[PDB]
């Protein structure tokens, strides 16, 4: 019954039944590297999560083909059928447009599909249809509507094409089913509160210290060992967590307490995983399980309610804030509490101040973890930051 | 033109499987494919329906129809804009260098023979898909086209004496 506002946050998915099994592909796209799109898989999020951060897209504007002709020949609306959106990543900045060039050979007539900085042309203009006879134009769509992108430039179907290693969505005249599932509903979200989706850190009330990881001057190996720390390291990108939902579906909503989610480190892009033997370390996505990723804020240390809230499918309510609200780490497994340590001993207290961050039952009750969140400019440069070095010792590997 | 153009993309069965699809390659092996049919009897009915010369005449159909379906000599296309689009949906359905390919076969001019196989009319669809979606605008192409694909054609034609089988 919800309508698809315009500048709002959406996701587009769909299912491709091959193998004989039925899977759960988005449309995703790196944006900074390269400009054509590619899929990720919202299913099977179980042991591989699905990067969010990458799917999301927001309507710009919605206008009718002779108003899209008549302005090409030169506010919070509605989405209506038949009409024509413009799709803005969410991250990149750019806009999804159908391009000229071919990659896949198996379609030798298909164009592929990706970002473009303008908005000039037919290209980034996408228009809807519906994907059902109930529902004919000039209607109003709304969450759960089957729909169908056809290009406005090359007139053709946003068809999802199938191959051994080519598992790219590309602009081919067989149409496919995408499904719209929301984000931010471009609603009031309540300034100062937490939103899901947020690259934020945490500090102490009286320590002036954040929870992160050794810099690249030590190996991976100390990267991924966890830790406090002041001074500079207030503002750094190594400083930097993400707050990523196991919903599919508003996960960029008010995150309220006692829900799950995975604590991502942009620089790294590893999440902070558990096992009983040791401590908190950090762990790639293609082991990240949802028990031992996941992980919550409470607001006291106390076990009064934890299956309480099971799902909410809105926006929510306003209720952590980033300044005032004390939150308490707390593991879906163990339940333990974050403690400050001295691993440090006095032989060298006076050197790098170090205090490693254990979770256990009792914990010192003088944490007062204050939120605070990192502009988009940060939040862009550390995961262009993330990229870039990824790309680069990819690079420095195939060259050596 | 514009609806025709429409429901044969919406329908891309319509056209032959060697050029559309994730087989065949394009007309130029169509048409090679379909001249060795054509000569090997044992691919034919055992006045029998040439199964190649019929596969021929279909794809010159097929790309005469899309060339008179062009949008125009560029009258409106000057100044229009989905006339510039379908003919960008027409190069990008049907290359270039196929057609000067296909154009450039120099069938044999023969005691007449049956002209039940690669007719000369075949030439004159390609032609004006030639002339109509692409045009002649560009001195080296002009020039390469007029080497590989006219010369022999001219020299076949010109060199008649009295055994003029074929007007």
């Amino acid at each position: 019954i919800q309508f698809l506002r315009t500048d709002d946050e959406v996701v587009l998915q769909c299912t491709a039944t091959i193998h004989k099994e039925q899977q759960k592909l988005c449309l995703a796209a790196e944006g900074f590297g390269n400009r054509l799109c590619f899929l990720e898989s919202t299913s099977n999020s179980k042991n591989v999560p699905p990067d969010l951060s990458i799917c999301t897209f927001v309507l710009e504007q919605s206008l009718s083909v002779r108003a899209l002709q008549e302005m090409l020949a030169n506010g919070h609306r509605t989405l209506l059928y038949g009409h024509a959106i413009l799709l803005r990543h969410s991250y990149s900045g750019m806009y999804l447009c159908c391009l000229s060039t071919s990659r896949s050979s198996t379609d030798k007539l298909a164009f592929d599909v990706g970002l473009q900085e303008d908005t000039t042309g037919e290209a980034c203009w996408w228009t809807i249809h519906p994907a059902s006879k109930q529902r004919s134009e000039g209607e109003k769509v709304r969450v759960g509507d089957d729909l169908i992108l056809v290009s406005v430039s090359s007139e053709r179907y946003l068809h999802l094409s199938y191959g051994n290693s080519s598992w790219h969505v590309d602009a081919a005249f067989q149409q496919t089913l995408w499904s719209v599932a929301p984000i931010s509903s471009g609603s009031e979200a309540a300034q100062g509160y937490l939103i899901g989706g947020d690259v934020l850190r945490l500090l102490h009330g009286h320590m002036d210290e954040c929870l992160t990881v050794p810099s690249g001057e030590h190996g991976e190996e100390q990267r991924r060992t966890v830790h406090y720390e002041g001074g500079a390291v207030s503002v750094h990108a190594r400083s930097l967590w993400r707050l990523e939902t196991l919903r599919v579906a508003w996960s960029g909503s008010h995150i309220r307490w006692g829900q799950p989610f995975r604590l991502r480190h942009v620089t790294t892009g590893k999440y902070l995983s558990l096992m009983e033997d040791k401590n908190l370390l950090l762990m790639d996505k293609e082991k990240a399980d949802v028990k031992s990723t996941a992980f919550a804020f409470r607001s006291s240390k106390e076990k009064l309610d934890v299956g309480v809230r099971k799902e909410v499918d809105g926006m929510g309510t306003s209720e952590i804030k980033y300044g005032d609200s004390i939150c308490y780490i707390q593991h879906v497994d163990t339940g333990l509490w974050l403690t400050y340590q001295a691993v440090d001993v006095k032989s060298a207290r006076m050197g790098s101040i170090q205090r490693k961050a254990i979770m256990h039952h009792e914990g010192h009750m003088d944490d007062g973890l204050n939120l605070s969140r990192s502009q988009h400019e940060e939040s862009r440069t550390a995961r262009v930051i993330r990229s870039t070095v990824f790309l680069f010792n990819r690079f420095i590997r195939g060259l050596d | 033109a514009n609806v025709v153009v429409r429901l044969l993309i919406r329908r891309p069965e319509c056209f032959g499987p060697a050029l559309r699809g994730e087989g065949g390659n394009g007309l130029l092996a169509a048409m090679e494919e379909a001249i060795k049919i054509a000569e090997d009897p044992s691919r034919d009915g055992p006045d029998t329906i040439h199964m190649g010369n019929a596969i021929m005449t279909f794809y010159a159909a097929l790309i005469d129809l899309l060339g008179r379906c062009a949008p125009e000599m560029h009258l409106i296309h000057a100044g229009k804009g989905e006339a510039i689009r379908i003919r960008s949906i027409l190069r990008s359905l049907i290359p270039l260098g196929d057609l000067v390919g296909v154009i450039s076969i120099a069938f044999q001019m023969p005691e007449p023979d049956m002209s039940a196989g690669f007719c000369p009319d075949h030439k004159a669809a390609m032609v004006l898909f030639l002339d109509r979606v692409y045009g002649i605008e560009v001195q080296d192409f002009l020039l390469h086209l007029l080497e590989v694909g006219f010369l022999p054609d001219l020299r076949a034609a010109a060199s008649l004496d009295t055994a003029a089988l074929s007007x």
